[PDB]
RNA sequence: GGAACUAAUUCCGUAGGUGAACCUGCGGAAGGAUCAUUAAAGA
RNA sequence: CCGUCGUAGUCUUAACCAUAAACUAUGCCGACUAGGGAUCGGGUGGUGUUUUUUUAAUGACCCACUCGGCACCUUACGAGAAAU
């Protein structure tokens, strides 16, 4: 003889300054209450929205981000950047058969120092006009391959603060300097970061926080 | 134009979930499943009984303030079957056909980079 | 008067099944809406109460929206509208909040009592004369009558150790009978003149019965 | 007041379907009322649906489930029923699944399921109402829940290497107990 | 005695009709052809 | 008990066994019946 | 004609045992006898293709050849009871 919706007060979820569209979604909590209150729950949530949600453009339906909720101001709660993923079916989609496929990661620190994982997944194409269909590299060549992958990601990770390394990744600059770096080694196809997570922040500092929204 | 929610059904075989949470997942709205829709143990998972755990939560879906709401559809997974149990598909269409305007539906199913030995041995399990 | 679910309110006559007018109202969801009448007026006034704190004034003849009041920060749970022309709008987050209504575009926000409970139903009672005492309705079941003057209550019905919040209050208010609807589901008549004492109990339905066990003398 | 459903086309499965595509959109668009946009170049169909010209809401589902159908390798007639039986839903399981197997051991398990000419195949979906397809390691069943359950059956008990003779016995004995109800 | 002797887009079945028997256990054209 | 009335698939190596007309776990073998489709970086 | 509990075991170190249809159910080294297209590695040849930058150098690809591989195809001026 309760019902838990009519108690819960309803919320608003902002996204970070450098996105499309700053709303995002709502949710519910539980009215600040003298002993446990709503201000607690809110904190620690995050949302994934896909950024074709979150840019409004198709050409962006996989690439899926974490949003962190850090900071609250009535009904009025902020986020700022806690990772990304890619989409299952885009990625069960790539693996095509008859072709190399090639991982390489690196953990790096930003300026504002979050230390962060990035990832990196290419295919070796086949040359238009080649007979033989499997096309496969020389594992010499993917070694190298890695190698380079490797090397600018670190570069870009570092001269990244954070939030520059989020303005880096929307128009995949990342995604092109490799196929250019690489294309005297082996074609390849695709080319994407794939996935990055984060695993340690800073601290708090509500100063650069407020910074990011407008 | 819509309160967007997430759906998420996991329907295995013997049982199908569906359950809609607010789009964080931290705090839920309403579960109900196939397995409460009707008693007999072995219909627990036919579509039948999804239909009607379906119309359940679409009921308490828009009762509270959601109106559409993206679907993660879900197999069991793991070391087990990895592929759509019967009522999924069928609690998705009874859910689809319900107003809830709904919006971008992947598959979410935990798939290993392989391991973890599957159980049953070497003769292997279901026949 | 009906609201929907997307927030479109529309009035239907009770006598007849037509609807004399829609309106298409603030884009949320109407957590209440409260009629004004008289035997005979030319005047009619029908207020609506949104999820977010926003009320607008209807009127009918007009058929305009008068005024905006997003004075409350919560969906307005209750809403009283007080003899003349002064608006009583319960506050689902805590805030009970007066206000001036008339024809003409002047209103303003004449006081806001801070109670500590959720204002689930509140409305004006003419006992006690021309100090008011406001009907309110809470989340913690106390009913509670305070003063118009000043924001003290002059006299609280309950508090019950049960954990239950009246959904809505039914009130004769010429018979001076007060009907609350508890959350364990139960209806208590209060008479309205420290603590408000209930003239009788009853009980709408018993939800599980754990024993049957006769007891008493009577044994009835 | 629209709504898109996008469903992604497998390259194998892409030429026949493109072909035959002058015969698979308009029983949708013409038949259900609905809009079918096809993107060459990210080999991905759009299923859009209008609210003027769209009676029913589940008709969207029901043709992005069309489209997933012929997708899993099914033919153009049994991507039709689809749309025509609500009754009809596809099973898709890993040999991997049932029993751990390795190169040729893989190989001929599949052999068992088809059959020479096919025949240990056909004879399954001919007594169990139902169609197959024998990808790779996936295996797709396309008909009712009650047919499917002991169509699945039926092909497990090939995959776990009983002797097709066998499968015989039962399925004739299944179709027969249902055929009869 | 003298006198001689003598479809829809969407279909319809009934849940008993097709694979569900467990709506059918829970389940509760003459004047077209006048 | 007495006496009335009315009604009418095969096999191998290995290990173990108390519902063992033999079976079971682990790994092998075939000396066991391949249909169908298949260019989609078809930039 | 299975389901449940589950001891040893399954993994690892140090030591044993010391055999499998441990199978292509076909000793080793060399030498001769006949055709074809694929493929793995290596090398040679090209006013071949593609990558652009300013042409290259690279790389990946195409053609011809040549060693050495794992295999398949067709056949014989050969062999076999016959499959081969």
């Amino acid at each position: 003889v309760v019902d838990p919706f009519t108690r819960k007060e309803w919320f608003d979820i902002k996204a970070p300054s450098t996105f499309e569209n700053r709303n995002v979604g709502k949710t519910l909590v539980n009215k600040s209450t003298g002993l446990k209150s709503a201000s607690d729950a809110l904190k620690g949530r995050v949302v994934e929205v896909c950024l074709a949600d979150l840019q409004g453009s198709e050409d962006h339906s996989f690439r899926k981000i974490k949003l962190r909720v850090d900071e609250v101001q009535g009904k009025n709660l902020l986020t700022n950047f806690h990772g990304m993923d890619f989409t299952t079916d885009k990625l069960r989609s790539m693996v095509r058969k008859w072709q190399t496929l090639i991982e390489a990661n690196v953990t790096v620190k930003t300026s504002d120092d979050y230390v962060l994982r990035i990832f990196a997944i290419a295919f070796t194409r086949k040359q238009a006009n080649q007979v033989k269909r499997h096309s496969y590299a020389q594992s010499s060549h993917i070694r190298a391959i890695r190698k380079v992958i490797s090397e600018i990601l670190t570069k870009e990770v570092q001269g990244s603060t954070l939030a520059q390394l989020t303005s880096k990744l929307i128009p995949e600059v990342i995604n092109k300097e490799i196929e250019n770096a690489t294309k005297d080694i082996f074609p390849l196809q695709n080319i994407h970061v794939r996935k990055v997570k984060l695993l340690k922040q800073p601290k708090f500092d509500v100063g650069a926080l407020m910074a990011l929204h407008g | 134009s819509q309160v967007f929610g997430v759906a998420r059904i996991y329907a295995s075989f013997n049982d199908t979930f569906v359950h809609v949470t607010d789009l964080s997942g931290k705090e839920t709205i309403a579960r109900v499943t196939g397995g409460m829709k009707v008693k007999a143990d072995r219909d627990e998972s036919s579509p039948y009984a999804a239909m009607l755990a379906a119309q359940d939560v679409a009921a308490k879906c828009k009762e509270v303030g959601i109106t559409a709401v993206h679907v993660k559809i879900r197999a069991t997974g793991g070391t087990r079957t990895k592929t759509p149990g019967p009522g999924g598909q069928a609690a998705l269409r009874a859910l689809a056909r319900s107003g809830l305007r709904i919006g971008r539906i992947e598959d979410v199913t935990p798939v290993p980079s392989d391991s973890t030995r599957k159980k049953g041995g070497r003769r292997g399990r279901r026949l | 008067a009906v609201g929907g679910t997307d927030g479109s309110i529309i009035v239907v006559d009770i006598e007849n099944g037509y609807i004399t007018h829609s309106f298409k109202g603030h884009g949320g969801t109407i957590s209440s809406l409260k009629f004004y009448g008289q035997l005979n007026s030319k005047i009619w006034l029908l207020a609506s109460g949104d999820t977010n704190g926003m009320v607008k004034v209807w009127d009918l003849v007009k058929r305009k929206c008068l005024h905006t009041l997003q004075e409350h920060t919560s969906a307005v749970r209750g809403l009283d509208i007080i003899e003349v022309l002064n608006l009583l709008s319960g506050g689902r987050d805590d805030i009970i909040n007066l206000w001036d209504f008339n024809m003409k575009k002047k209103c303003k926000l004449l006081k806001t009592l801070p109670v500590n409970q959720q204002v689930e139903s509140c409305g004006f009672l003419k006992d006690g004369d021309g100090k008011r005492i406001i009907y309110t309705a809470g989340g913690d079941a106390i009913f509670q009558l305070i003063d118009s003057e000043s924001g003290s209550v002059l006299k609280r019905t309950n508090k019950p150790i049960e954990e239950l919040f009246i959904i809505g209050v039914l009130p004769i208010l010429s018979n001076s009978q007060m009907f609350l609807v508890l959350s364990d589901q139960t209806l208590q008549l209060i008479n309205v003149e420290d603590t408000i004492q209930v003239t009788s109990s009853i009980a709408g339905n018993h939800g599980i019965i754990a024993d049957m066990r006769y007891v008493g003398p009577e044994l009835n | 007041k629209f709504e898109s459903r996008k469903i992604m086309v497998p390259p194998h499965r892409m030429t026949p379907l493109r072909n035959s595509w002058t015969k698979i959109y308009p029983p949708l668009v013409e038949h259900l009322k609905l809009q079918v946009r096809m993107n060459l170049k990210t080999k991905s169909v759009e299923l859009r649906t209008n609210p003027k010209f769209t009676t029913d809401p589940g008709a969207l589902q029901k043709g992005a489930d069309f489209i997933k159908a012929f997708t899993l390798g099914f033919d153009l007639d049994d991507s039709i029923a689809l749309l025509r039986l609500d009754d009809l839903y596809i099973e898709t399981f890993e040999v991997k699944d049932v029993k751990t197997l390795t190169g040729d051991h893989l190989s001929r398990a599949i052999g068992r399921i088809a059959g020479k000419d096919g025949k240990t195949k056909f004879a399954i979906e001919n007594a169990t109402r139902t169609r197959i397809v024998l990808a790779d390691s996936k295996i797709h069943i396309l008909g009712g829940f009650t047919h499917i359950r002991m169509a699945r059956e039926s092909v497990v008990s090939l995959i776990l290497g009983s002797p097709p003779g066998k499968v015989y016995g039962n399925l004739r004995t299944v179709a027969s107990r249902l055929k009869e109800r | 005695r003298s006198k001689p002797k003598e479809l829809p887009f969407f279909l319809q079945l009934s849940g008993e009709k097709v694979g569900d028997e467990a709506s059918v256990r829970e389940g509760i054209h003459r004047r077209d052809q006048e």
